[PDB]
């Protein structure tokens, strides 16, 4: 019954069930916090793949241009595979726009000193699922005569 | 037996965690010391008001987060610099500008050369001012920076070869003391 | 008022008040009666 | 900076909140300390029925021990035994207690209670009446001073005796009905019309005894009807007044804000921005919203339910900005208890 | 200087300034030299009730022991202890005194009491009242001349008892009522009907034997009434002039000054030009509009509430402007308690 | 009729009386006995007309 005191930070219970097996019951990292999505390990895990996904194409255009065309080059790009993702269900929202969005521009990340710098700036968006946890339930007879 | 250590050294690490994310302009408070025991002596509120002015900072324990740094004041108090980052932000915006004009020190003092300083200047302060670090509204109040010849000079400082940038910033305030003040109505 | 930085809890009070009507009714008698017990003897006695 | 050639990363920095609700009861119990059949451990730190039994499973008859045998009942949560010499400690300490019971304890508590309200920590305590049968003849405050006024308690007098046991103070047993009406319906509905069980009142009461000591101050005699079974009755603080009298109304405002101020904690050191004052406004009024829509607080177009200020200069101008104050205020609309019912009839 | 060639840069000479608000509270008590259940030592400085137990571990029945055990179950907060021999040291070195009470102490205390008004210290003290029972048949007069006559100070007569424990001299239930007084709101309202909890007056005094003591001086006396018990009654201050009667006005005028001169210390030496004349006006009318909406001091058309000025013809002419001297002069008009309400009723 | 009147607001003023002379008094008092006259007019004991 120690433990339960939700002072320190989050564990990951382990719980042998009566039905069936041994289920895992715990994911919510370390992070003893309720609203920063840091909790949830996939969350955490989720993106970071998509990171070594977006690096692995990132170093790929490595001594562009600063030029708008070849921005948006890379623009097709990943509208078109998150578009797939957010389709595979790994995403959140019933439409792409709401699933992930795409800010690249002259002024919209950049400026001529970081085109001077040869910087080569985006802004990348995403909305998020949630599992569904808990079971509130609620009853109502409803007397119906 | 555990060796105490005077916290300049690891302080100056929370620092460089503070201007990463949130940039200069956010005073390092709410972020979390990494990897401690225990402070040496127990402070409590009741001689927290008293340390507070005279202004010094502290560490403080809590039950939940454990240790934290506290406060953000510097030591001379009057309403000029009372704050760290409002004493931080001019420091910062002092050395990008001063370091850019050095290769162009000794160029004549026309008139094409005053509108392409006070350009320059410009377009720093406009990018500083759209991304939340100088506190004015959705005017453009927050520069004034005037290089003119009627206007911040005269012709007699022309001939002891000199320029004058006057220049001003309006800093953003970390809020200390939320108070609530509930009604009826 | 405030030196410790933290977060202070404040509420405004006020006697805002209004007025209501109670009833214009329940005398009281001052004749001689045969009291039961002797502290019944000259205090006053709410009956219902 | 960007030292090197090659791919560097940014991200989004910080984010949004909101208040995390509640407890709505976690009543320390009234320990009496010279007790001696009983832990001599001033504070008990309790959470269920099992650990209490594992401590008790010795039936007792001091009151306590039918406190948390009734209180267990009723389900009951993680709810504390401190003594009556240790009350504003742990409170300084454990930053949930909601309840404060009278386990018949009253010298050292009222003072201890108007101790830490003196300092004003956001509880709601709660007494005994007195112990038995006022003769009503009479008398009708000299009843009422030994309880410091505050806009925080009641007395609810009739000592429910509990015919199976002890006679329990009805600080006790009233936590009972409020254990099955957050249970029920959050803080402000009034528990007043949940009926408990097994108790009996040693009296039952009066209507006009009980009418006649409807105002002045917070008797709330706990009264057994017909149907509803010796079930509590008559929901008032101590002062009568406009502002404060309805308990749950004073517990609603109880319970409206330690959520905020302790979420806030997170929020300081933040740079005193315009834009951050909008955004703060945009959380708050929406879980009003909500608590408006879940019928917690009265009034139609809810931004006249409530209303809610923050800026420049109509809060927190500009030299305590710069001496980093910032104040903001609100003001709102909330529910009444429908305590009285007359009714009009017309033949038109 | 500019003595090589490069870029120079050179800052801001001089920043804006404002007033910090208040401590409003904070009190040094009358200790007695002779008492033996003590600690020799003349000063002790006690922050709040945590190291007052350890230092004091069995409870009392002095005067003293009384009095701060009234302070602290009421608030309070950080609270001095000085002996009677040593006030005239104690008030110069620490800078932040506001009362001085009397824990049961008159003959020595009184000349300590005017010795540090004497140097201007702007400091409100308050006393005690005759011990027991004047009998009312005569004399309303020869009770109230070995009572030093100045606007600073009452006397609280009807000596409450405590009836937890011994009696309590009144200043201390006097100094709780102006704790939970301008922590509640502001300093400008009187210490009148905010109640105290715990003490009972030891005498019910009457309706009328407050009318012959309310003209001369000032005895403000402490009655209980039905409902609200046990409250003080009455603001009143010793001399009957219209300008300085009724306490609260005597303590806005006595903490409008003491933040004004606290900041003040750092803008002496400073030359005495025009842009100062147009900076310390624009600085106190910025403080005394975040007073007026508060409802501290009261009038329409803002330059009707206060004014300031500020110059070099209309004040402190050439020759006294030579002599180093920067003088000024503001004048302010505060509120003033409602103590008389008539209600006229007619026709029409 | 005038005895029941004053009986009610002497009643209620009397928490209040010793509270500052200022003006957001005065106008919270005044309205607080102009809900006590309109409520006794509309159910016909002031003999008023429209």
């Amino acid at each position: 019954q120690a433990l339960l005191d939700n002072q320190g930070v989050s564990c990951n219970l382990i719980r042998s069930f009566v039905g069936k097996g041994v289920r895992l019951w715990g994911c919510r990292t370390l992070l003893n916090e309720e609203n920063t999505a840091w909790r949830y390990i996939q969350i955490r895990l989720l993106v970071s793949s998509v990171e070594h996904y977006l690096s692995k194409l990132a170093r790929a255009y490595l001594f562009e241009p600063n030029t708008a065309p070849t921005w948006m080059k890379l623009k097709g790009q990943v509208w078109t595979w998150l578009r797939q993702q957010w389709l595979a269900g790994a995403f959140f929202g019933t439409v792409e726009d709401e699933a992930f969005s795409l800010s690249i521009g002259l002024d919209e990340t950049m400026t001529e000193d970081d085109i001077r710098h040869g910087k080569m700036i985006l802004q990348v968006r995403l909305a998020l699922l949630a599992p569904a946890e808990f079971i509130a339930i609620s009853l109502t007879l409803d007397l119906r005569d | 037996a555990p060796l105490s250590l005077p916290p300049s050294a690891l302080i100056a690490g929370v620092y460089g965690k503070t201007d990463g994310e949130r940039g200069v302009w956010k005073a390092p408070a709410n972020v979390v010391l990494n990897g401690v025991s225990d402070v040496s002596v127990r402070v409590t509120n009741e001689q927290q008001a008293e340390l507070n002015p005279k202004g010094i900072n502290v560490i403080r324990h809590f039950s939940d987060r454990g240790l934290v740094v506290w406060g953000s004041r510097t030591q001379k108090d009057d309403d000029d610099w009372r704050y760290i980052p409002v004493r931080r932000l001019f420091d910062a915006a002092e050395r990008d500008i001063k370091k850019a004009l050095q290769p162009m020190v000794f160029e004549p003092n026309s008139q094409l050369t005053w509108k392409r300083v006070q350009t320059a200047i410009d377009n720093y302060l406009y990018r500083l001012w759209q991304q939340g670090a100088l506190a004015g509204n959705k005017a453009e109040e927050a520069y004034f920076v005037r290089v003119g010849k009627g206007i911040t000079m005269t012709q007699d400082e022309i001939n002891q070869g000199k320029m004058i940038i006057q220049v001003g910033m309006a800093a953003v305030r970390p809020a200390e003391f939320i108070i609530l003040k509930f009604t009826q109505d | 008022v405030t030196s410790v930085p933290g977060v202070y809890i404040e509420e405004d009070a006020s006697p805002a008040m209004s007025v209501s009507a109670s009833a214009t009714a329940v005398p009281l008698f001052v004749a001689r009666f045969t009291p039961l017990k002797p502290e019944l003897a000259g205090v006053i006695t709410r009956i219902g | 900076t960007t030292t090197y050639p090659g791919v560097y990363l940014s991200e989004d920095a910080v984010s949004s909140f909101s208040v995390n609700s509640a407890a709505t009861a976690v009543p320390l119990f009234a320990y009496d300390s010279e007790n001696t059949n009983t832990i001599n451990k001033p504070i008990q730190v309790f959470r269920n029925w099992a650990e209490f039994t594992v401590e008790y499973p010795t039936p007792l008859e001091d009151a306590f021990y039918t406190s948390l045998s009734l209180w267990f009942m009723h389900g009951g949560g993680k709810c504390y035994l401190v003594n009556e010499a240790n009350i504003a400690d742990a409170v300084a300490q454990y930053d949930d207690i909601t309840l404060i019971v009278a386990a018949g304890t009253d010298t050292t508590t009222y003072t201890a209670f108007t101790t830490v309200v003196g300092q004003g920590y956001r509880i709601f305590g709660l007494f005994d009446g007195p112990k038995e049968k006022i003769a009503g003849t009479a008398k009708p405050d000299e009843v009422m001073e030994e309880y410091p006024t505050s806009p925080f308690g009641a007395v609810f007098y009739p000592w429910g005796t509990l015919a199976s046991g002890a006679a329990v103070p009805p600080s006790a047993i009233a936590a009972a009905s409020i254990t099955q009406t957050d249970r029920t319906r959050g803080v402000w509905k009034a528990p007043a019309n949940q009926a408990v069980n097994g108790v009996t009142p040693a009296f039952a009461v009066s209507d006009d005894f009980q009418g006649k000591y409807n105002q002045g101050k917070a008797l709330n005699m706990i009264r057994t009807f017909s149907g509803q079974g010796t079930v509590v009755w008559g929901a008032r603080t101590l002062e009568d007044s406009d502002n404060w009298r309805y308990i749950p109304v004073r517990r609603l405002f109880n319970a409206v804000e330690r959520d905020i101020q302790k979420s806030l904690n997170k929020l300081v050191f933040e740079p005193n921005s315009q834009p951050t004052w909008q955004r703060v406004k945009a959380a708050v009024d929406s879980y009003l919203h909500s608590l408006w829509q879940q019928g917690a607080l009265a009034g139609n177009t809810p931004a006249d339910a409530w209303f809610v200020q923050v800026g420049k200069d109509l809060t927190m101008t500009q030299e305590e900005i710069n001496q980093g104050k910032m104040i903001i205020k609100i003001g709102l609309a909330a529910v009444r208890p429908a305590e009285f019912i007359i009714l009009q009839f017309s033949q038109d």
